[PDB]
């Protein structure tokens, strides 16, 4: 990433590579500046630990403008969606309901994976069966939408689903 | 006098409506908006859709029932 350009490279001897690719071979340092002056691009020193240091001619700046470019376009195509949690409950309704699952479709659509995960509260009797058929029905209306990845899952006072979109 | 004809039938918790007022599908057949009892209010009781709750039925119309025992 960091490299020691122009008058940062002490350096006596530095072996200097062209605009384009050209090897202009064992040079010395001042007649390497003199010829990044004479094109009016940087002497910059891509290898310091080399054998007279592997040093070459080319716009600095530019060079760092699209190593940023680089890193910042990766990491979309790395960050490159992500997990929306919806957390239902026990005895869940009917509108509220719906309206969950038409978000939880919206999530899917757009690309996100989905952690259906319900939070609980005490008589953990009833708890299990009920939130897993919750959990299960929801699959059953996104079949023709997501995979069926984590499947019921407690998590001490919690219970978790996982659903992924059908074609990514 | 106090005439007790009072049916005291069990059932399983199933619907969980407004002001504790519990449809219990009962052992005798169909449910009803049967709703709890004093004793259970005053005891500070929590019934989920998920227990086997007694429900005194009183035989003039079975459409209401009452929620007696704890679970
Ligand atoms: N120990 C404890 N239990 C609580 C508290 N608040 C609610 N609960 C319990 O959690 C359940 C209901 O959860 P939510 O608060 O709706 C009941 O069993 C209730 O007694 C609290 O502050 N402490
Ligand atoms: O002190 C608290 C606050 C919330 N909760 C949990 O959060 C739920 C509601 O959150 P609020 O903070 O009321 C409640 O039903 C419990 O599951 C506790 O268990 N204790
Ligand atoms: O706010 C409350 C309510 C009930 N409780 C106690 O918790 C017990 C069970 O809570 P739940 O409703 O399952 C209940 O019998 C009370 O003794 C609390 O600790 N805090
Ligand atoms: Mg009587």
């Amino acid at each position: 990433k960091e490299y020691l350009t122009n008058e940062r490279i002490r350096a006596k001897q530095v072996r200097v590579v062209g605009p384009d690719g050209k090897q202009l071979g064992i040079m010395d340092t001042r007649e390497a500046l003199r010829l990044a002056q004479e094109m009016d691009l940087d002497l910059v020193l891509v290898g310091p630990n080399a054998d007279p240091p592997v040093a070459r001619i080319m716009d600095y700046s530019k060079w760092r403008y699209e190593q940023q470019m680089a890193e910042k376009e990766a990491r979309k195509k790395a960050k490159r969606t992500e997990v929306k949690s919806i957390k239902f409950r026990v005895k869940i309704d009917e509108h509220d309901y719906q309206t969950k699952l038409g978000h939880i479709k919206r999530f899917l659509q757009e690309g996100h994976k989905v952690k259906v995960t319900i939070m609980f509260r005490g008589r953990e009797v009833a708890h299990p069966e009920l939130g897993e058929r919750i959990l299960n029905r929801v699959t059953e209306d996104l079949k023709d939408l997501a995979v069926v990845e984590m499947k019921p899952e407690m998590l001490g006072r919690d219970m978790n689903m996982l659903l992924a979109p059908v074609k990514v | 006098a106090k005439e007790k004809d009072t049916i005291r039938t069990e059932g399983v918790v199933t619907e969980a409506l407004p002001n504790a007022t519990f449809r219990v599908k009962l052992d005798s057949g169909p449910e009803i908006l049967a709703y709890i009892s004093g004793k259970m209010r005053m005891h500070y009781i929590r019934i989920l859709p998920g227990d086997r709750v007694v429900v005194e039925i009183t035989p003039y119309d079975p459409t209401r029932g009452r929620i007696v025992y704890r679970k």
